[PDB]
DNA sequence: GCATCCGTGAGTCGAGGGAAGCACAATTTAACACTTTTGTCAAG
DNA sequence: CTTGACAAAAGTGTTAAATTGTGCTATACTGGGAGCCGTCACGGATGC
């Protein structure tokens, strides 16, 4: 980008990485029920990593893991963005088979939908607020 | 209530047989005169329900 | 592969 | 594929502030149609709504009343101008629209760029938001006039352009 | 208005016939005028003696000759009547018995071959069309080196389209060289000792180059007999059938040996032989005569395959890509293979016919049903990619559209599987297909147009005209040439100088294999004609072309077709020499057969009286619609008594004047920014132009309606409309159509129809309403014509078909179709799109009032201002010289003729501004006036900028800014010069067929689709605008959660939503919160019918119910 | 610009936290017909029309005039929902 | 000619590859929204002032517009004491901080800069508002709730058309 | 072998009438009309039962069948729903019901009552004047006076103030 | 290791495009009349 | 207001035509046919 002259935050760039770098592969089952070389998310392992540490377990040993935006977006938890992205077929298979649920956490499981995305004026930070003059406040209070 | 979660799974026959109002028995779609379903068929009013409301 | 052929 | 939408050519308009647009009187009765109706039913335009709707349907039937009362209807309003394809979020804009006479919508120099728009055959689209929620969206969030800065970049976006920069650097 | 002509380069021959790519192909494949004994094996002539005879192995169907009748309805009457321009074909054949030895013979009717216009187009159901020739890789034999492996080449044989299976030669790395045959590989050895090969004539033959005989030389298939490895093979070939001899001879036969399956084609057969240095006596990778199969072109394949992996000089690969090894399917050809593939289909028919039923008592016109055959010919002209509606705007719109070819259509290129090798400018284009225009986009380089020079050879072959020299010298003598045998000569470039016949210039530029060098006068051996043949039409129609960069030429030549007649259409100021032949050529207008005097006069015909005594009336097509709306009509152009001489303009067509092409108007043009209106491409206009009626074109719109027979009851075409006023059906005649030359506005009843009302109970308010009012409901309602939003004009036309009328077959159920012709008189408006013919387009912005556009000093007002920044970034400075030339014309009184690249330069030019300056202010000087105040203080910062020369008078120092092309302009607001001397001239701009009128589309509510009940999409069905995934990112990233719930829900599908919104904004009230979408039940619903079980739950994971117990047991 | 935007985003730590506050402020001035605005006579927004100057009818203009003046009170778990419509109900019938 | 067609073909299959390259970056990037005003991370990552050249062999200033790219708008991960400035932890970096931290480092004062990044926040299924930074659009810090996902993607994927020239 | 499944006579008889008018087709050199067509099939046939024959004889074409170069477009983007009400019917049935109930305000307490029972406004379908009675427990009479009484003081109120009569 | 199989390739618009016959039984449906509800006119 | 007269429409019952479904036909007949390369290119995932 910096070549052809396009100004661009390391920030997008950085977010998308993040993606990429989502997740992990476990080396050591160690005490849980996960499998030697299986494909999970980085939160996930660590927090159950801290989990078996509380109830004092022998912690999963992971290994960072690299994917493509393809991948990382396909391997996605929710099928229904996973669906409608590509792979229908092999995404609505494995998660019919696995019972999938998905807690429409995201933006396109969503909009799929037609729910109140969890962003800007749909987010919980905000979507709550309440707003009252100081005559109809003051009678409540009163109350 | 509100709908929180989407689950997909695999549909037993049990459950696919719970979801049909009727077997389709026959291939037949509307009849070609009168230009009303054919019974059993794949457009079956017994089946499926009433082409116009509540009639 | 072939259905009429697997017939035949 | 969406209700209370339409499209035109685009021209340029100078004399338009940076959030507004030129929307045309013929598209703008289409798009505002029920507010209109509403408006129609509230003066002595037409008796109730349905009689409204029968005016509207004769172009020859149509009073002068009614465009007045168009501009009552739109006002304080914005309206969505949309050209494909939407690459980056300005590709999508809050107007506030300015009935004009003709049949192509007037676009602001200055959010050109952002739009990726000239003016040699351009077309966009115009959507409505409808309830207090989209009308309060598009006048806070979406508001021409309030993105001013690239979010990829964070340099402005809407700055001065081809004929507005030959000008002061002349 | 007296021509001026530029240029020194001296054409030998015209331009030959624009439409003969489409005209000569149809006639050498119909034959329909030579006699049947005089028929030469091609077109559907040789498809016929393919097929044919017909033999039940003992009944034999030989076919004796054809004939076309004439068709059954003119022209004009198919276009009306919605019918095909077509001829009846008939056959002469014969049933012989070969027990008996008796011969039958009638003449029976084949069905009806669709006949070409004129012009070069086909009424196809009453609507004009074109079809696009086909460009694709001959057929014939290509040794292309391997990829994968250097030193190693792949030998291809390919035949004609679906015409044989391609066949692949390969040394494999073993050593043994491989055959592969749909898709399966086997060694050569084994079809070669099919071929009566033995290892002597194998060693022999390709033994002088090394190990490579030795790699085909096993000995184990070698001792075997020929026709066990004949069965061999046609095990290998389909493994699983039983393998037998006459079930494998058939097959083998059949792939390679089988003219009716396998066709090397002419094309193929030809450049087999010059590639290979055979002489095929057909056209088939082998013949079976004898019992026996014989080779023709497998060992002349090898052995140059041998040989060009040796290393031989004489033998090279072959660029596909070449336009030597490229060939273009005409129109004929492409009938001849669907003719062909349709007889293939009634010979089918025919062969199991003869075998079943009455064989002793049996006809030809019996046997053959015409059934397959016309489907063929029917499926190729409607249904066909190649066949394209014709695009008839103007009459350069035609003339391009079949001149057009096409690397996509059946059997071709995909759009997105073509690469950049098949959409780049080869070498060998020159001369041969145009290197600018193409349509930019998705099909770059997949559609051309053919060269202004350029013809199609018999074998598919572009040639184009080169001058022979000898000794230095350039004879007239001109041969058409194919790139293959083009790359032998060094060819010099048609602007060497020439001091007569004799090449002056010591250095000649030419080209050798397409690499541009210089060579002295006697290394040349040929000449280009002209500049004009490197490109196509529309390009030779830009002036000043040289300078022009490629890109913007295209856009410019590009649009010319879109141009669309004007009511007062003029002929551009500067011109390149082509007006008068593409008139010409495009049947457009109408010109003497020969001298004679007219006789009558009118605008609805003319009549000639030639000197051979006879009377021609000649008919005027007079405001006819155009495929595209535009009306094309044709205006006398002579009066009576008027003597004429052959090839006289008599009417002028559509877009022409004085048989000049006229896709526009010469308006006078300043090239300056004027108040942001020029703003990215904006054009601002003058009042003026709409006042003496320029850019105002006339529009047609048809609007059909049809009576049908219902089970209800007869749908009526009635003015008795229930429930409607006198002012609603003011308009409407006795009959229930609009009366002609009504003005018809939107929402205005064009045909009053009546249909009946599905029986139903009416809902119990209406029933208390009908109750309260005393009116019984009718059974009838109104489902009239009415003029759709946005449209309207003037009704000029009813065209009324009824059942049983002569030549109209309406479809089972109709009983009559009306249809309205509505022409409005459009004039030009902000948003209507212009343009010039060197790429410059955009949309009016601003139309000004003449006291505000800037004005000359002697007070003539621009029409047109351009804003000068379109000119740096988009390099076409030709039409800043048009511009200049066009200024010296305006003040001269005349129009300038510039061939491109041979015509007006700037020295010219100037010469041209210093006379039109005399007349410019030499006038004024004789007026009484000197030099304005104005002017004075203009020139005061002309000097400044270095634009004028210092210590000059003002005079002279006018005249310097008059020969740059720039004069002092007046502001027509403040009275105030501007500071700068302005570009201004006279230029040719076109009205572009893209109007805001047309385009303009809104909607609030309309129709909803069947299963996903979103809105539907388009103006013509009042849908609505797709809010497409990158728009719904667009929301997302603003944060406007509500405002893209809305757009999801609310207004697409939210069925109870949308219902409840339009209610709520009625009643004054704000919209409701929205619900689950429609597309999302119909998503549960496909889910669970593919056995998957979508449950959408609460947060405590029990179910919730979306479809409202409409769908629980 | 919207009048005061640079106002009304300082007011608020989210940006969409201001729309949330001017939509749902005017909803409730819409659902009372602007009885309930905290607006003086001088201040109510005024649209000019033919027969002359009326009271502005776009709700949204009317919550972000109000919320300038700083007579309303937003946040989050201020007054119960149903509370605070059944009080607005009897103050604004 | 050649070459125009070889750029209007190049502009015509690029688009395609460009439009796919977004489609990706939105699916993958969809569900990151600032969810918090912080995640409490006490990592970071220091964005580099000088860059390795290798011609020379010798460590030089990396370009403003890359360095601005890199810090402008990002949250201080450390605190900072640059010619006599202390800039304090968890302040956002405005383009007069990046422009004086360059100045900084022209006078060997400093060779990165420890900010706040989206690689170390820890909010799931998002980042955090300290993480962030600013909101480009509104030179001011990002205000919780916004799709940085969806705006990412679009950042990168707009001028894909532009790139290939 | 047909979507619309067509009886074994139909189906011979349409066979017939293909076979006959490709006959006819070759013998006139051109597509035979309604009228040669139906002579050749024999007694009973004419060029009204001909086109109704060809009428019943169309296959139904596929919704998904692509128009145009690009495959992008097809048969069912351009079909209406025409069965669910458009927001616009659904509207104006809304505040039909709103007028409606209005005027039947003015009507006496007893006769609204009659009326809409009548009209099938409150069960959905009509009561005979017996039921009616039944209902309230009066003779037939008395309903067909009381229904005449309150419809007639409907036309009076709407004459009065005409607030009825655009919905029809 | 490499062969081999599978899924992927911008957006909006636009317009044009839209080869068996018979017999026989079995079922369905138009055609008809008679009686029964419903609706209406009178009366007191 | 209810009684009774009074009749038009609507509702059962028979029933003939019209339509639809089903069976049968006896020289002998015994393994298909359209496709057919600018094969789209390329990355990924599986496999043996
Ligand atoms: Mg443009
Ligand atoms: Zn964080």
């Amino acid at each position: 980008y910096r070549a052809q002259g396009v100004k661009l935050h390391d920030k997008h760039i950085e977010i998308v990485v993040r993606q990429m770098m989502k997740y992990v592969e476990v080396t050591d089952p160690g005490d849980s029920r996960l499998l030697e070389g299986q494909v999970l998310e980085k939160w996930d392992v660590e927090a159950l990593n801290e989990r078996l540490i509380a109830e004092g377990k022998t912690p999963v040993a992971w290994k960072p893991l690299l994917m493509g935006v393809t991948k990382s977006a396909l391997s996605t938890k929710s099928w229904l963005s996973a669906a409608s992205f590509q792979n229908t077929t092999h995404v609505l298979t494995e998660a019919a088979i696995a019972g999938k649920k998905d807690e429409l956490i995201g933006l396109k499981e969503n909009v799929i939908l037609g729910r109140l995305i969890p962003a800007g004026t749909g987010s919980d930070f905000v979507r709550f607020t309440q707003v009252v003059d100081q005559k109809t406040l003051k009678a409540i209070e009163e109350a | 209530k509100e709908v929180r979660k989407v689950r997909i799974a695999l549909a037993s026959p049990e459950k696919i047989r719970s979801w049909s109002y009727g077997e389709v028995e026959k291939p037949e779609t509307i009849n070609y005169r009168t230009l009303k379903p054919e019974r059993d068929g794949l457009f079956d009013e017994r089946i499926f329900g009433p082409i116009k409301d509540y009639e | 592969s072939d259905p009429v052929r697997q017939y035949l | 594929r969406v209700d209370y939408s339409g499209r035109s050519v685009i021209v340029v308009g100078p004399q338009l502030k940076l959030h507004q647009c030129g929307l045309p009187k013929r598209m703008a009765l289409e798009l505002f149609k029920p507010f209109l109706l509403k408006k129609m039913e509230e003066k002595g335009i037409a008796p109730n709504v349905k009689a409204a709707r029968r005016m509207l349907e004769r172009q020859r039937d149509i009073k002068d009343e009614v465009w007045d009362a168009l501009e009552e209807v739109i006002h304080g309003k914005v309206v969505l101008l949309n050209r494909a394809p939407t690459l980056h979020r300005l590709g999508i804009q809050a107007f506030q629209p300015v009935l004009v006479e003709g049949q192509s919508i007037q676009l602001h120099p200055l959010v050109c760029e952002a739009f990726n728009a000239d003016f040699d055959g351009d077309q966009m689209a115009v959507h409505v938001p409808l309830s207090s929620f989209a009308q309060a969206e598009a006048r806070i969030q979406m508001l021409s006039a309030h993105n001013l800065l690239s979010p990829a970049s964070g340099e402005p976006l809407a700055k001065p352009s081809r004929d507005i920069i030959l000008g002061l650097y002349y | 208005m007296e021509i001026k002509r530029f240029g020194r380069i001296r054409e030998v021959i015209p331009l030959p016939p624009l439409t003969e790519i489409q005209v000569e192909s149809y006639r050498r494949a119909l034959q329909a005028d030579v006699p049947p004994e005089k028929r030469e094996n091609v077109g559907i002539q040789a498809a016929f003696r393919e097929t044919f005879p017909i033999e039940e192995e003992g009944l034999v169907l030989d076919f004796l000759e054809y004939r076309l009748g004439e068709p059954p309805f003119p022209q004009d009457e198919c276009r009306e009547k919605d019918l095909t321009y077509q001829a009846p074909l008939y056959a002469r054949l014969q049933l012989i018995h070969k027990d008996t030895g008796l011969i039958k013979e009638d003449e029976v009717f084949l069905g009806h071959i669709p006949l070409m216009t004129e012009d070069g187009s086909f009424i196809i159901n009453g609507a004009d069309r074109v079809i696009v020739s086909q460009i694709h890789r001959s057929p014939g034999v290509y040794f292309t080196p391997d990829p994968a492996r250097p030193g190693r080449y792949i030998a291809s044989i390919i035949p004609l389209p679906k015409r044989g299976p391609w066949i692949d030669l390969e040394v494999e790395p073993n050593g043994v060289v491989s055959m592969k045959v749909n898709k399966r590989k086997f060694p050569l050895v084994l079809l070669l000792r099919v071929l009566g090969y033995d290892q002597e004539t194998l060693a022999r033959e390709l033994g002088a180059y090394g190990e490579l005989v030795q790699g085909l030389m096993d000995e184990s298939v070698f001792a075997m007999r020929p026709e066990e490895a004949l069965i061999r093979l046609f095990t290998l070939l389909r493994p699983g059938d039983p393998p037998k001899r006459d079930k494998a001879v058939a097959y083998v036969y059949g792939l390679i040996a089988d003219p009716r399956r396998y066709d090397l084609g002419e094309a193929g057969r030809y450049k087999a032989e010059e590639k290979l240095g055979i002489r095929l006596s057909g056209r088939t990778l082998a013949r079976f005569e004898d019992g026996e199969f014989k080779d023709e072109v497998f060992l002349p394949t090898l052995r140059y395959l041998f040989a060009l992996t040796a290393g031989v000089p004489g033998h090279e690969v072959d660029d596909i890509d070449h336009l030597g090894n490229r060939r273009i399917r005409t129109v004929g050809e492409l009938m001849t293979d669907q003719f062909r593939v349709g007889l293939a289909r009634l010979a089918r028919g025919v062969r199991e016919r003869m075998l079943m039923g009455s064989e002793d008592s049996l006809t030809p016109a019996k046997l053959v049903n015409s059934r397959p055959l016309e489907a063929a010919i029917r499926e190729f002209f409607s249904r066909s990619q190649l066949s394209q509606f014709k695009d008839e705007t103007n009459p350069l719109s035609s003339l391009r559209h079949k001149r057009r070819i096409s690397a996509l259509g059946p059997g071709g290129l995909t759009r997105e599987r073509a690469g950049f090798d098949v959409r780049d400018v080869h070498r060998t284009h020159y001369g041969r297909i145009c290197p600018v225009e193409t349509p930019e986009g998705a099909n770059i380089g997949l559609i051309t147009s053919l060269a202004a020079y350029a013809r199609v050879d018999e074998l598919g072959f572009i040639r184009t005209p080169y001058r022979r020299v000898v000794g230095g010298v350039v004879t007239d003598e001109v041969v058409y040439m194919t790139a293959t045998e083009e790359d032998r000569y060094t060819i010099a470039q048609a602007n060497t100088p020439l001091e007569g016949n004799r090449i002056a210039a010591e250095r000649v530029v030419a080209r050798r294999k397409g690499e541009p060098v210089i060579v002295s006068p006697e290394e040349v051996e040929f000449m280009d004609v002209s500049p004009k043949q490197v490109f196509s039409v529309n390009t030779n129609l830009i002036p000043f072309l040289e300078h022009d960069d490629a890109n913007r030429a295209l856009m410019g030549s590009n649009m010319q077709t879109q141009a669309v007649p004007l009511i007062r259409a003029q002929a551009p100021v500067v011109m390149t020499g082509l007006e008068e032949r593409v008139v010409r050529d495009s049947l457009a207008a109408l010109y003497a057969e020969e001298d004679g005097e007219v006789a009558k006069v009118d605008g609805n015909r003319i009549v000639v009286r030639y000197e051979d005594g006879r009377l021609v009336e000649y008919p005027l097509r007079r405001f006819y619609r155009s495929n595209q709306g535009t009306a094309l009509d044709q205006r006398p152009r002579v009066v009576v008594g008027q003597r004429v001489r052959k090839g006289d303009l008599l009417a002028d067509g559509p877009a022409s004047e004085n048989g000049f092409l006229a896709l526009g108007q010469n308006v006078l043009v300043a090239i300056m920014p004027f108040d942001g209106y020029n703003f990215e491409d904006a054009i601002v206009i003058s009042e003026e132009l709409l006042k003496r009626d320029f850019y105002t074109s006339i529009h047609i719109e048809r609007y059909e309606i049809e009576a049908r027979d219902t089970k209800l009851g007869p749908e009526r075409i009635t003015r008795d409309i229930p429930h409607l006023s006198e002012a609603a059906l003011r308009d409407l005649d006795e009959e229930g159509v609009v009366r002609i030359g009504a003005e018809v506005k939107p929402g205005d009843i064009l045909v009053g129809r009546t249909s009946f009302k599905g029986e139903s109970e009416p809902t119990p308010e209406e029933r208390l309403l009908r109750s309260i009012f005393g009116e019984k409901a009718r059974d009838v309602k109104d489902t009239s014509l009415r003029v759709p939003p946005g449209e309207g004009g003037i009704v000029v036309r009813t065209v009324r078909l009824r059942r049983g009328d002569p030549g109209v077959e309406l479809k089972p159920g109709v009983r009559e179709v009306v249809r309205v012709y509505v022409a409005q008189k459009r004039k030009l408006q902000v948003g209507d799109k212009l343009a010039n013919r060197h790429g410059n387009k955009g949309v009016v912005a601003k139309i000004l009032p003449v006291e505000d556009m800037p004005h000359l000093p002697d007070g003539t007002p621009v029409d047109v201002i351009l804003n000068p920044l379109g000119v740096p970034s988009r390099m076409n400075l030709g039409q800043i010289l048009e511009t200049h030339l066009g200024l010296a014309g305006y003040f001269l009184g005349q129009r300038y003729i510039s061939p491109i690249f041979d015509g007006a330069k700037e020295p010219e030019i100037k010469e041209l501004l210093a006379q039109a300056f005399e007349v410019y202010f030499g006038k004024r000087k004789g007026e009484g006036f000197g030099v304005d105040k104005r002017e004075v203080e203009v020139l005061r910062r002309a000097e400044k900028l270095g634009l004028v020369t210092p210590g000059k008078t003002p005079e002279e120092q006018l005249k310097e800014l008059f020969l740059q092309g720039k004069v002092v302009l007046y502001d027509g607001r403040t009275g105030e010069p501007i500071e700068g001397p302005i570009v201004v001239g006279q230029m040719f701009i076109m009205k572009l067929y893209h109007m805001v009128e047309d385009k303009m589309h809104a909607r609030s509510t309309g129709p909803y689709s069947l299963i996903t009940q979103q809105p539907l999409g388009g103006k013509a069905q009042f849908g609505g605008q797709r809010f497409g995934e990158m728009e719904v990112w667009a929301l997302e990233a603003y944060g406007a959660a509500h405002t893209l719930q809305e757009m999801l829900t609310l207004k697409s599908d939210d069925i109870e939503g949308r219902n409840a919104a339009y209610e709520a904004i009625i009643k004054g009230e704000d919209v409701p919160e929205p619900s689950v979408p429609e597309s999302f039940r119909v998503l549960v619903k496909e889910l669970q019918a593919l056995a998957l079980d979508v449950q959408t739950l609460d947060e405590k994971d029990n179910p919730v119910d979306i479809f409202e117990g409409l769908a629980s047991k | 610009a919207e009048p005061g935007i640079d106002k009304l985003f300082g007011m608020v730590d989210s940006k969409y936290r201001l729309t949330v506050v001017v939509a749902k402020r005017a909803q409730q001035l819409l659902r009372h017909g602007f009885k309930n605005t905290v607006l003086e006579p001088e201040e109510r927004p005024k649209m000019q029309t033919l027969e002359g100057l009326f009271d502005d009818p776009n709700a949204v203009t009317w919550a972000m005039k109000e919320l300038l003046t700083g007579r309303l009170v937003f946040g989050e778990n201020l007054v119960p929902e149903d509370r605070l419509q059944k009080e607005m109900e009897r103050l604004y019938p | 000619s050649h070459g125009a067609r070889k750029g209007g073909a190049d502009t015509a299959l690029r688009t395609a590859d460009s439009g796919y390259l977004t489609r990706k970056l939105v699916d993958v990037t969809h569900e990151i929204v600032v969810r918090e005003a912080d995640c409490g991370t006490t990592n970071y990552i220091s964005v580099p002032l000088f860059q390795p050249d290798e011609v020379t062999r010798s460590l030089r200033l990396r370009k403003r517009a890359d360095i601005e790219a890199g810090l402008y708008g990002r949250v201080l991960a450390r605190e900072v004491e640059v010619l006599g400035v202390r800039l304090e932890e968890g302040r956002y970096l405005s383009m007069d901080d990046v422009h004086l931290l360059i100045k900084a480092a022209e006078a060997g004062e400093i060779q990165e800069v420890p900010v706040r990044s989206p690689l170390t926040c820890q909010t799931r299924y998002g980042v955090c508002q300290k993480c962030y930074g600013y909101d480009l659009s509104m030179a001011r810090p990002v205000s919780i709730g916004e799709a940085v996902g969806i705006v990412a993607a679009q950042s990168i994927g707009e001028p894909g058309t532009q790139l290939t020239m | 072998a047909r979507t619309i499944r067509i009886p074994v006579h139909m189906v011979e008889t349409i066979n017939k009438l293909s076979r006959t008018a490709r006959q006819l087709q070759q013998e006139l050199g051109r597509e035979p009309t309604y009228e040669e067509i139906a002579e050749a099939m024999g007694p009973g046939w004419d060029a009204k039962r001909v086109e109704e024959t060809l009428k019943i004889a169309q296959e139904p074409v596929s919704l998904e069948t692509p128009i145009g170069d690009e495959k992008d477009s097809f048969y069912g983007d351009f079909i209406p729903d025409e069965h669910l009400p458009s927001p616009v019917d659904a509207a104006t049935q809304s505040l039909l019901s709103e007028e409606l109930e209005k005027a039947l305000s003015k009507l006496s307490e007893r006769e609204a009552m009659v009326l809409k029972l009548r009209k099938g406004l409150i069960d959905g379908r009509e009561h005979t004047l017996e039921e009616v009675g039944a209902f309230f427990g009066v003779t037939r009479e008395r309903i067909r006076q009381i229904e005449n009484k309150a419809l007639r003081k409907l036309k009076y109120h709407e004459s009065r103030t005409r607030k009825l009569r655009d919905f029809l």
